[PDB]
């Protein structure tokens, strides 16, 4: 996989009918489904942390999300696609492998990075005063716990 | 008349009337007594001691009134005011808060629900400020005691102290 993504970093039509005109653009259950680096990143994150390499994770993560956000400048480097996982989402489990390593004050950085953009999506939260019905999108819920364990 | 008289202590007079009589009606005569001008205040002079004397009833009192009627008590009689904050004091101490309904209640049936507590509380601040002060600290003093958090789930004070603005 950590060749595969180096892989992905590198990039002719005939007046005639060729074999791939007739070929169907794959699925996602097809084995010839690959994604950009971006797409692939994140898997070697998810599997680098689902074995226990946290440390190795930690570093996937970061780079994975360098990309996805200096990224104004070169080609779009995009998110993981969303049969695939949330941006934000995406921040958390960059934030369980900090937390896996013991970076816990990197695990706030994320976790204020994250509520920064977010600002207006949250709800201003006035039922703690007023005191089921307003609504909280589980991944600002999570945050908080993330933000905690740190 | 008695008091003139000096035969047996008023004490026991007040002492006869609530053994005898129905206590809630007494209850807020006494309560009027307080505040009703003087006329010849020896009398307002008896009751605070007189209450102050047996705790036990002067619970009832506090418990069995509206809140502005007990919130001009203390206004007038200050010897009340940090008995009844002791009170307080004491029931926000007997609450929980349950997670699933965001609310504080009580154990027992019997337990000041939230809504009574804040009541009274928005009374005692909503008054002037020789009560104000000694309130505010009383309640500040409290949280500080539970855990100086600043959100609530966790601290009965707290909860007020945001409810209040």
């Amino acid at each position: 996989l950590e060749l595969l993504v180096e892989a992905l970093n590198v990039p002719a039509p005939q007046f005639l009918i060729e074999v791939e005109l007739l070929l169907p653009p794959p699925d996602l259950a097809s084995p010839l489904h690959c994604g950009t680096q971006s797409q692939t990143k994140h898997i070697l994150a998810s599997r680098c942390l689902q074995t226990g390499r946290a440390g190795d994770a930690a570093e996937h993560y970061l780079d994975l999300l360098a990309l996805l956000l200096d990224s104004s400048e070169p080609r779009f480097s995009p998110p993981p696609s969303p049969p695939g996982p949330c941006m934000p989402e995406v921040f958390l489990e960059a934030a369980v492998a900090l937390i896996q390593a013991g970076r816990a004050q990197d695990a706030l950085t994320l976790c204020e990075e994250l509520l920064s953009r977010t600002s207006s999506l949250l709800p201003k939260m006035s039922r703690l005063w007023e005191d089921e019905l307003p609504y909280c999108p589980l991944w600002v819920s999570a945050t908080h716990l993330l933000q905690g364990q740190a | 008349e008695v008091g003139k008289a000096e035969a047996e202590r008023p004490a026991r007079f007040l002492s006869s009337l609530w053994e005898r009589l129905p206590q809630n009606n007494f209850l807020k005569v006494i309560a009027v007594a307080l505040l009703q001008p003087p006329l010849s205040g020896e009398g307002s002079q008896v009751l605070v001691h007189w209450l102050l004397g047996n705790s036990e009833v002067f619970a009832a009192f506090c418990r069995a009134l509206p809140a502005g009627l007990l919130t001009l008590v203390t206004s007038r009689h200050p010897a009340l005011s940090p008995v009844y904050l002791g009170l307080l004091t004491d029931w926000g101490q007997r609450l929980h808060y349950d997670l699933q309904k965001g609310i504080w209640v009580g154990t027992e049936s019997q337990d000041v629900p939230w809504e009574e507590l804040h009541n009274r509380f928005q009374s005692l601040c909503q008054a002037p400020p020789p009560l104000k002060d000694k309130v505010l600290t009383a309640l500040e003093t409290c949280k500080a005691q539970d855990g100086d958090f600043e959100v609530p789930g966790l601290s009965i004070w707290t909860d007020l102290l945001l409810a209040l603005r």
